[PDB]
């Protein structure tokens, strides 16, 4: 009961999803040969076989081998089932028509038919939870391709998504404004909660809070990991206050399209600092309402908050916790809109956030997960759209699309679809 | 899994190829023998990409060997690596193409392509999935330029989907060996811009400028200057043959590197290049690696960027580093040397970063600049060309193969058509 199906697509989405099954497998105490030595708080996350074993309740999709090959040769690859590792033969060349239209075309049959072999494991299946990047091939073009399917197949179910989405400055493409662009359709109709996050943000959270001075990939993964182990710490463990995973949309989500919050977690600290601070509640707590902790490179100060999800986990009390955000309240520079007179909803669960033996994080007695629905994020959207526009009037790119089986005018159709998201969360701060 | 063929052709080509041979095979851990003697199993993980296993745990390079002489196949065949390739897979004439486009595209390479075509199915046959063609040639002479343009037509017909990678070694005013280079460079560069979906420009000048300004060789060889080209061409492949933390398939370079479908004329590069008596004092790291990689002087082609704007640059990095100082680094160039990059692209740079560095280095970049200073190296070809052509110089050794003057005019409007597709971004 209460199962989780984890889908990880792309390059961004299996290395995250190499990050977050480390996590979730020290967090529940399963050997990366999925065994566990010596209360069914992994069911979430793993079906249990008669030998003892635990299999995890996820799908890892490339369009190329090379990642996936590697998760099939490295530490874990006695943790997953071999066929729900799926690879095809072609890169999708960080081009969104190769995904949806050409490559993946071939695979989704396959993907579908593993999904449905776990979802007939499920006894009361909660969600989906689905990691890719919005700049790649793979990540639009194969997620987009994907999320339509699970969407006739299973439409009830919530369908949480994990996006590394391009920042201002920092990129690995020069169409990564194409394909994000292309992917908005994907997120407003087939989506239920969308979590953006940002590379350029979580590096400069790496550089001021982790004392660390050039990470790699590997640092922003053992982060993106920690808020979902947060989001679902509610659905694994005993708490105070645990949240629902639709618990969760209700207070999140005021209107059906505005379901783009931010996230960020605190403390995000070194060790070495953690000795010289207290990181009291009170202190985690308004962490979370500094410009520095964002995950997406966007001022909360040039928005509206409409609502807040504190996650808190570890050794909480519902006293201070009402006490923090009665401060949080008192402060002027954190406004909310006038039709949200609650503005928050908490949620306390028992237990400590796990670190990763490897880790650049510290061991701290409490953690808090905000994720936060606020009129601001729309200036990441206002950003990339110009970033589209000044190589769309050239149509710059847009002969490797339309050599795929594109329609050249889904371009048009797509920044259009854009403006209607960017003109909603506009239209909702008055 | 992403097989590429390969393709030599004339003397050039065979000798840039049989060296890319040498280069791989160590990376590979190959003997000369064809056995495998490597460190790793990466090293073994994607064999595939470049060589058939075959009994006895030999491997045999994907490789087709053409040639118009036999003095060549001779040279590569009793050469350093030459045991390595197939002896059904070195096809070639009696009588060479004299230095003439026209004996390579319509004559002694018109008998012999039906005898290369048919060795290059067997290969592609043999593949799971091939990805593509990657032929090496030089645009001076007969060979390379004449025959390898009608064999690129040839595969381009018959394998339409696939990538047509081409590494071109071609002419320039200050170090030629040949007096018509102008005429038999047009008549091929006409079949490039139409047909290959990758052509990387390289020049004789721009190599022996690495040799003597970077390296500082006294006496740089042929030899030297072959292996500054196969490093690149090793470069390029690399995230189709090794794991990394950003993976780019040659397709993924070309969805950001051609804007519009005929501008897919690059100028490579690489680093660390220094001197081995000042290896001792430099810093190797991605700062410093892209100091180097973006330097007018770093480039294979005589076309200084400073005299254009680049279009796209792939940074292809090898190495365990950092994301945040490669994005970093990335920006900091384009950012600081903005008018040196179109601005109707908002990011110029694509990034590769794979984990697996050369054997011997700590870290490398291959460098790739499509730049519309690319021009400077077909304007000064066509410029050349015309001065010949306007008394029809040398021309009937071309029109007794049984070509026209309308081939060359055509030829000569196909390049000034390029040169002013590139200037019109600039
Ligand atoms: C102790 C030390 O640092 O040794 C270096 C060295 O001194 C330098 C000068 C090397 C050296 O390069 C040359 O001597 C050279 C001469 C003419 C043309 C090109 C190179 C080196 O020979 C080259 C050699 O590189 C390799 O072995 C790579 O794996 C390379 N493959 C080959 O060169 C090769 C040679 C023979 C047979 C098979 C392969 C490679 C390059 C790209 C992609 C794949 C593989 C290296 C690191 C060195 C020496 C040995 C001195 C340099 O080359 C490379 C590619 O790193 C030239 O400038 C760089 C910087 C290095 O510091
Ligand atoms: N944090 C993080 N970001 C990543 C990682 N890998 C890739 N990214 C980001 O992903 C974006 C590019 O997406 P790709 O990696 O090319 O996505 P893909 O689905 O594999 O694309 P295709 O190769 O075309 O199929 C860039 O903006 C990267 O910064 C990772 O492991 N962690
Ligand atoms: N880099 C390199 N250039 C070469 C080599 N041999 C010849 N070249 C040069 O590039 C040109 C190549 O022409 P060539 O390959 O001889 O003509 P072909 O045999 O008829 O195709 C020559 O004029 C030389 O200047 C070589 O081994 N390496
Ligand atoms: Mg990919």
């Amino acid at each position: 009961m209460r199962e989780c199906i984890s889908i990880h697509v792309g390059q961004a989405g299996v290395q995250i999803g190499n990050a977050c099954w480390e996590l979730y497998c020290l967090e529940h105490g399963i050997q990366p040969d999925g065994q566990m030595p010596s209360d069914d708080s992994f069911n979430t996350f793993f079906s249990e076989t008669g030998a003892g074993k635990h299999v995890p309740r996820a799908v890892f999709v490339d369009l190329e081998p090379t990642v996936i090959d590697e998760v099939r040769t490295g530490t874990y690859r006695q943790l997953f089932h071999p066929e729900q590792l799926i690879t095809g033969k072609e890169d999708a060349a960080n081009n969104y028509a190769r995904g949806h239209y050409t490559i993946g075309k071939e695979i989704i049959d396959l993907v579908l038919d593993r999904i449905r072999k776990l979802a007939d494991q499920c006894t009361g299946l909660q969600g989906f939870l689905v990691f890719h990047s919005f700049g790649g091939g793979t990540g639009s073009g194969f997620t987009s391709l994907l999320m339509e399917r699970l969407s006739v197949d299973y439409g009830k179910k919530s369908k949480l998504e994990f996006s590394i989405y391009p920042a201002p400055q920092v990129s690995t493409a020069v169409v990564e404004p194409y394909n994000s662009i292309l992917t908005t359709h994907t997120t407003l109709e087939h989506s239920d909660c969308a979590f953006m996050v940002d590379n350029e943000a979580i590096y400069d959270i790496c550089r001021r809070n982790l004392d660390i001075e050039r990470p790699t990939y590997t640092n922003l993964n053992r982060l993106i990991s920690q808020i979902v182990s947060s989001i679902t710490a509610s659905l694994r463990f005993d708490g105070a206050l645990n949240v629902d995973l639709t618990e969760f949309q209700t207070n999140l989500v005021p209107y059906p399209r505005i379901h783009f919050p931010l996230a960020t977690y605190a403390p995000v600290i070194s060790a070495e600092k953690a000795y010289h601070e207290q990181l009291s509640v009170a202190e985690i707590t308004n962490a979370c309402f500094e410009p520095a902790n964002q995950m997406v490179k966007c001022d909360p100060r040039h928005g509206k908050y409409m609502a807040c999800c504190l996650l808190y986990r570890g050794d909480v009390v519902p006293k201070d916790v009402n006490a923090a955000i009665a401060t949080i309240k008192t402060k002027r520079s954190i406004q909310f809109v006038d039709w949200c007179p609650t503005g928050f909803k908490v949620g306390i669960n028992y237990q400590p956030p796990t670190v990763v033996p490897g880790g650049d994080l510290a061991k701290v007695q409490r953690a808090v997960c905000m994720l936060s629905n606020t009129t601001a994020i729309a200036e990441a959207w206002a950003r990339l759209d110009h970033k589209f526009d000044l190589m769309y009037a050239k149509r710059a790119f847009v002969h490797w699309y339309v050599g795929e089986g594109m329609e050249e005018g889904e371009f048009s159709e797509a920044r259009e679809d854009m403006a209607a998201l960017e003109k909603d969360y506009e239209e909702v701060g008055v | 899994m992403r097989e590429i063929v390969h393709i030599q052709a004339g003397q050039c080509g065979n000798q840039i190829g049989a060296k890319f041979w040498e280069v791989i095979s160590d990376e590979h851990g190959i003997d000369p023998t064809g056995s495998y003697h490597g460190d790793s199993d990466l090293q073994l993980e994607r064999i595939n990409v470049y060589y058939n296993e075959a009994a006895g745990n030999k491997y045999v390079p994907r490789a087709i060997l053409v040639d118009l002489e036999p003095g060549t196949m001779d040279s590569v065949r009793s050469g350093p690596f030459g045991q390595i390739f197939r002896p059904d897979n070195f096809v070639f004439g009696q009588s060479g193409a004299g230095n003439n486009w026209a004996k390579g595209h319509y004559t002694e390479g018109a008998e012999l392509v039906d005898s290369v075509l048919d060795v290059v199915r067997k290969e592609s046959e043999s593949c799971d999935c091939l990805q593509g063609f990657q032929l090496t040639h030089s645009l001076g002479g007969g060979t390379g330029s004449g025959m390898g343009t009608l064999l690129i037509s040839k595969i381009r017909e018959e394998y339409p989907d696939r990538i047509m990678n081409t590494f071109s070694v071609m002419p320039s005013p200050k170090v030629s060996d040949t007096v018509v280079e102008p005429y038999n460079a047009t008549l091929s560069v006409h079949q490039l811009v139409e047909n290959t979906d990758e052509t990387y420009s390289i020049d004789n000048e721009a190599l022996y400028d690495i040799c003597f300004r970077t390296l500082k060789l006294t006496t740089p060889t042929y030899g030297d200057l072959n292996h500054l080209v196969s490093a690149t061409m090793s470069g390029v492949t690399t995230c189709l043959r090794f794991p990394g933390q950003l993976n780019a398939d040659l397709r993924k370079l070309a969805v950001n590197m051609v804007p519009f479908p005929r501008l897919h004329f690059f100028m490579p590069g690489f680093a660390p290049l220094t001197s081995r008596g000042s290896q001792q004092y430099r810093a190797l790291t991605v700062p410093e690696l892209t100091q180097q990689m973006f330097d007018s002087k770093n480039m294979m082609a005589a076309c200084d960027p400073r005299h254009g704007r680049y279009l796209t640059v792939a940074a292809i990095f090898r190495g365990r580093m950092s994301m945040k100082e490669v994005d970093e680094q990335m920006l900091n160039v384009q950012n600081k040397n903005s008018s040196y990059f179109v601005e109707w692209i908002p990011n110029n740079v694509k990034t590769a970063v794979c984990d697996i560095p050369p054997r011997g280095l700590k870290m490398s970049a291959t460098f790739i600049g499509n730049s519309t200073a690319i021009q400077e190296l077909f304007k000064r070809i066509s410029e050349q060309f015309t001065a010949m052509f306007r008394r029809k110089a040398f021309l009937h050794w071309y029109t007794g193969e049984g070509m026209d003057e309308m081939e060359f005019t055509e030829a000569e409007s196909n390049m000034n058509d390029l040169v002013s597709e590139y200037q019109q971004y600039q």
